[PDB]
RNA sequence: GGAUAGUGGCCUACCAUGGUUUCAACGGGUAACGGGGAAUAAGGGUUCGAUUCCGGAGAGGGAGCCUGAGAAACGGCUACCACAUCCAAGGAAGGCAGCAGGCGCGCAAAUUACCCAAUCCUAAUUCAGGGAGGUAGUGACAAUAAAUAACGAUACAGGGCCCAUUCGGGUCUUGUAAUUGGAAUGAGUACAAUGUAAAUACCUUAACGAGGAACAAUUGGAGGGCAAGUCUGGUGCCAGCAGCC
């Protein structure tokens, strides 16, 4: 047979179910950044506890140790570039003290958002979803990105969406023949 | 010395020591003597399978009273004679007679559910047919 | 044929086989995609090889469309594209057109047949044939 | 005995009382934000208790 | 010494009781193929591993063997045991723990489809074959964001602000509104190009779909554990609920 294809989960749940603390915390997480499930805040706490467990196994080796040394250096170039953490750190200071709040403010959801063509975080989802927006020269119906830092000046809307000419959106093709319709 | 033997050559002696201790855990005699195996109903199965034999009126446990409505259920794979639970509201009146049913445990790994006395299954499908779905009138017996 | 601004990239030299060895990406902005009667004499003329030792086939449309990447080859002549072209993509291109064949479930089953006859078969029919009357 | 009788009995006493017709919540992340404006952003009353389905008294 | 390809009590011709054993021999059990691994984790652990790779074994049960470099081969043979097929009854033919499929078994598991296009193997190394393999069909266990509506006006309830008839209005909105409108796109319907020679399944179209059952979301629960009703009718130790109380 062909060899196995591998995969691997992203999410966790929490050990407790009804937690009033923690019930409160996520859903008034997801109302400001619109998320549509807890699972989309449960993969990036698993995400954090990935990226806290490196970063705490590394820091358990000594100062100049070469796994460190290049782990550590990559794990916060990675980090930098999703932007994530403060850019203006050399320090190894701010991966363990990475809060949830910092990986969803990344998302194309909210980076939308905050970029002024999208209004709201929900009116946000449902642009993005329907694909009026480029992150580069390309369509994405993504709402989690985790813009890279190098496309927030590269943000655009869709060539192949409306305001772009050529293209009205179908809604507005019907009353394209409604205007002819109405005096005939 | 804390009882046990601390030197670093007695291994041995704590490896034999807990090999012994632990049939004292209830679940790791059951699991290495396999009664599941050779003494329980379902043969060590979630489920099984089997036909009505008699409707049944087992009385409730104290300090509750009721009438707790059950079938004696003779095991297709093995013939052993076990007591279902049939759950809900008036779903006795589903599981009458000489069906075909499917049985699951109560939940107890083996003991009883409740004020039912010597229950260990519960009734979740007739002839096929869930017993929710009789209950919730979504399907319905076939008739013929 | 506009601005569908076909083009190559990686071409490599592989005279082994006696072609021209690269990947192509077109960018057709409100194009749905271009097909092979199109792309194959394009890329004819941008090379002016020959007109039918093209190949072109994987041309996977962008998520969103706007470009398409595939692969492409570009052979020295016609009769050089016919001794190592596939067949199945000479077949799709026109340069043959296969005949119908017996399907395989049917081809096995009469390679069983005739593996159970030793011989030509003619003198069975005959015997057969001979010793049907009674 | 006489167990052969009597089951299913409250099942076929209770009055049908039919399903009232209602609109469709939004669902998904319109309705979790459903949720967020119903539980943040109305302070009427967070004092004590911040009832949830408080029955009429 | 014989046999073997070869070592060897492997087998054949003798003494000595030689060999193993509480550091567990030898027996018994295994719902035991071993391992790479899997699940679960503070650290140590516990449980699992028929199964994509490696090794072993087997071809219904045993046994024996031919050919061949290599088999004690089973889509090779021979025999017995069990089963079992076709016979104008004298005979003949076996073997899906390959694929698809069927019956039984059970809680439990898919198509008697298309192909060598890819991967690779075999042959007379130079157009063949390949249920190996791939492709499609079934498949909501396992996994990956993924739609089930988004924006604006329009009567007051008041986390708050300018002025003092503090109910004389507010760029300022949080929402009951079965009041609308200028919105947006998807589920997807192939003789159109892109893959298997016959076709399918994200894009775009001489062309299409959305204003409520519309084209809604279900499954569980609301005493506590464990977030969520001393709200309303019905039953009344009954029916039933209740993992535990």
């Amino acid at each position: 047979p062909r060899a196995p294809r591998t995969y691997s989960k992203t999410y966790s749940t929490p050990k407790r179910p009804y937690e009033s603390s923690r019930l409160d915390a996520e859903l008034k997480l997801a109302g400001e950044f619109g998320l549509k499930n807890k699972k989309e805040i449960y993969r990036i706490s698993f995400q954090l506890s990935k990226i806290r467990r490196a970063a705490r196994d590394l820091l358990t080796r000594d100062e100049k140790d070469p796994k460190r040394l290049f782990e550590g250096n990559a794990l916060i170039r990675r980090l930098v570039r999703v932007g994530v953490l403060s850019e203006d750190k050399k320090k190894l200071d701010y991966v363990l003290a990475l809060k949830v709040e910092d990986f969803l403010e990344r998302r194309l959801q909210t980076q939308v958002y905050k970029l002024g063509l999208a209004k709201s975080v929900h009116h946000a989802r449902v642009l993005i979803t329907q694909r009026h927006i480029a992150v580069g020269k390309q369509i994405v119906n993504i709402p989690s990105f985790m813009v890279r830092l190098d496309s927030e000046k590269h943000i655009d809307f869709a060539p192949t969406s409306p305001f772009g000419g050529a293209r009205p959106g179908r809604v507005a093709r019907r009353n394209a023949a409604r205007k002819a319709e109405a005096s005939g | 010395g804390k009882g046990k033997p601390r030197g670093l050559n007695s291994a041995r002696k704590l490896r034999v020591h807990r090999r012994n201790n632990r049939w004292a855990e209830n679940n790791y005699k059951k699991r290495l003597l396999g009664t599941a195996f050779k003494s329980s109903p379902f043969g060590g199965s979630s489920h099984a399978k089997g036909i009505v034999l008699e409707k049944l009126g087992i009385e409730s446990k104290q300090p509750n009273s009721a009438i707790r409505k059950c079938v004696r259920v003779q095991l297709i794979k093995n013939g052993k004679k076990v007591t279902a639970f049939v759950p809900n509201d008036g779903c006795l009146n589903f599981v009458d007679e000489n069906d075909e049913v499917l049985l699951a445990g109560f939940g107890r790994k083996g003991k009883a559910k409740g004020d039912i006395p010597g229950v260990r299954f519960k009734v979740v499908k007739v002839s096929g047919v869930s017993l929710l779905a009789l209950w919730k009138e979504k399907k319905e017996k076939p008739r013929s | 044929s506009d601005a569908v601004t076909i083009r190559t990239r990686k071409v490599i030299s592989n005279p082994l086989l006696a072609r021209k060895q690269f990947v192509v990406d077109v960018l057709h902005p409100n194009r749905a995609n271009v097909s092979k009667d199109e792309l194959r004499e394009k890329l004819a003329e941008v090379y002016k090889a020959e007109k039918d030792a093209v190949s072109v086939f994987g041309f996977r449309t962008q998520f969103g469309g706007g470009k398409s990447v595939g692969f492409g080859l570009v052979y020295n002549s016609v009769a050089e594209a016919k001794k190592f072209e596939p067949t199945y993509r000479l077949v799709r291109y026109g340069l043959a057109e296969k005949v119908e064949k017996a399907s395989r479930q049917q081809r096995k089953q009469k390679k069983n047949r005739d593996k159970k006859i030793f011989g030509t078969g003619k003198r069975l029919a005959k015997k057969v044939a001979r010793r049907n009357a009674d | 005995h006489g167990s052969l009788a009597r089951a299913g009995k409250v099942k076929s006493q209770t009055p049908k009382v039919e399903k009232t017709e209602k609109p469709k919540k939004p669902k998904g992340r319109a309705y979790k934000r459903l949720l967020y404006t119903r539980r943040f952003v109305n302070v009427t009353l967070v004092n004590g208790k911040r009832r949830m389905n408080p029955g009429p008294s």
